[PDB]
């Protein structure tokens, strides 16, 4: 199966410029979107930009005002991400991603730790911020779009310190693998995921993104935990 | 008509769930300096299906003739009953990676010294006479991927369901 590896954790200085690499093993290269998306310390997923490998130019967040660089080596297999002018608040997890036909990023890296130490965007509005359940009860978690996405969103179920792991797309599309008690609804501007019955690998942070238009954007997150 | 539609979207996967990974990825067969895609064969209904079909056109040399065959509904009763292309007005609009979803594109716009002929052996080049051909330009400066869809995977015969077949068009710089 596709397999993609990135570099290891390091330690930067404010200041500096971080270049980090994702290796692409199985597939196909050249004509497949790979995907930057970070994560600051308990904080959500930020997009940051993507690449075709073809095109020999990535496109980026607004956000970013330059910083950031992607590029791919074809003859290798192997992106990069570089963000310069490191400061404290790009303390961060970053991961690669790649799309495999399917418009979705559904094959993402362990994600590069990366330690600094010395207009137009659609929104999207999750709620609730927290749910405390137990087994067998009923989950659903809320996505709202400032505009329009068609039936382009996603959800993502991300446990600490792991990737995000791709559940719904298309709004109702079930992942390969993804037990029968998840459902997704919805089209235009109002999404949910349901859980009809809650087990223990349930227990989770979920995230919804829309991927109808760059930049891609993340609701900022249900923490799906056990009730005390 | 020649008229792009800027609000048609869709994957190479369209509705089959097939990661680009487990596609069934295949080069042209290529004969002189004609590439060709038959789909005859390829999405015929089998207990395995829907497969994806992934036919490979890689060009870096010049004046290369690429014909695709997508097999016609009611050519054979029952094997293409639900069979589509995309785009419709193929060879002329063609479909591009825009974001990671296929939007269609004008391939005149898209390669500078292009034919197309109005006709393939006195019929129509649409793919509703089952063929589509161009010819791609002496030279070519950019890398350029595009496709086209010849979809059989909506035929249910039974047990037996057809396959998705996509056309990459890989055209890499050449003509130096």
């Amino acid at each position: 199966q596709v397999q993609l590896v990135q570099s290891g954790a390091e330690v930067k200085k404010p200041g500096s410029s971080v270049k980090v690499s994702c290796k692409v093993s199985g597939g196909t290269f050249n004509t497949y979107a790979i995907i930057w998306v970070r994560q600051a310390p308990g904080q959500g997923l930020e997009w940051m930009g993507a690449i075709i490998p073809f095109q020999d130019r990535g496109q980026y967040a607004q956000k970013f005002q330059g910083r950031v660089t992607i590029t791919a080596d074809k003859s290798t297999s192997t992106a990069y991400m570089e963000l310069s002018s490191l400061r404290s608040e790009d303390t961060a997890v970053y991961y690669c991603a790649k799309e495999s036909g399917r418009a979705v990023a559904d094959r993402w890296g362990q994600g590069t730790l990366v330690t600094v130490s010395s207009g137009s965007d659609i929104v999207m509005t999750q709620s609730p911020a927290s749910l405390a359940l137990s087994l067998g009860e009923r989950a659903t978690l809320y996505c709202r779009a400032s505009h329009s996405i068609s039936s382009w969103l996603a959800w993502y179920q991300q446990k600490p310190g792991k990737a995000p792991k791709l559940l719904i797309y298309k709004a109702s599309t079930l992942e390969s693998g993804v037990p029968s008690r998840f459902s997704g609804s919805g089209s235009g501007t109002e999404f949910t995921l349901t859980i009809s019955s809650l087990q223990p690998d349930d227990f989770a942070t979920y995230y919804c993104q829309q991927y109808k238009s760059y930049p891609w954007t993340f609701g900022q997150g249900t923490k799906l935990e056990i009730k005390r | 008509l020649d008229k792009i539609d800027l609000s048609y979207e869709t994957t190479e996967s369209g509705d089959t769930a097939v990661s680009e990974d487990s596609y069934d990825k295949y080069a042209s067969q290529n004969t002189n300096k004609e590439y060709v895609c038959d789909f005859t064969d390829q999405l015929k209904p089998t207990e395995s299906g829907p497969k994806v079909k992934k036919c490979e056109v890689k060009v870096n040399e010049p004046l290369i003739k690429v014909k695709i065959i997508c097999p016609l509904k009611g050519s054979v009763e029952k094997l293409y009953d639900n069979i589509e292309y995309v785009p419709k007005k193929s060879p002329y609009v063609v479909l591009t990676k825009e974001e990671t979803k296929l939007k269609e594109k004008l391939l005149s716009k898209l390669i500078y010294g292009l034919l197309i002929s109005p006709t393939v052996n006195e019929k129509e080049n649409n793919f509703k006479e089952g063929v589509i051909e161009f010819t791609l330009p002496p030279v070519v400066h950019k890398a350029t991927v595009f496709y086209f869809i010849c979809d059989n995977s909506k035929t249910e015969d039974d047990n037996k369901k057809g396959n998705r077949g996509i056309v990459e068009v890989y055209v890499e710089p050449y003509g130096n």
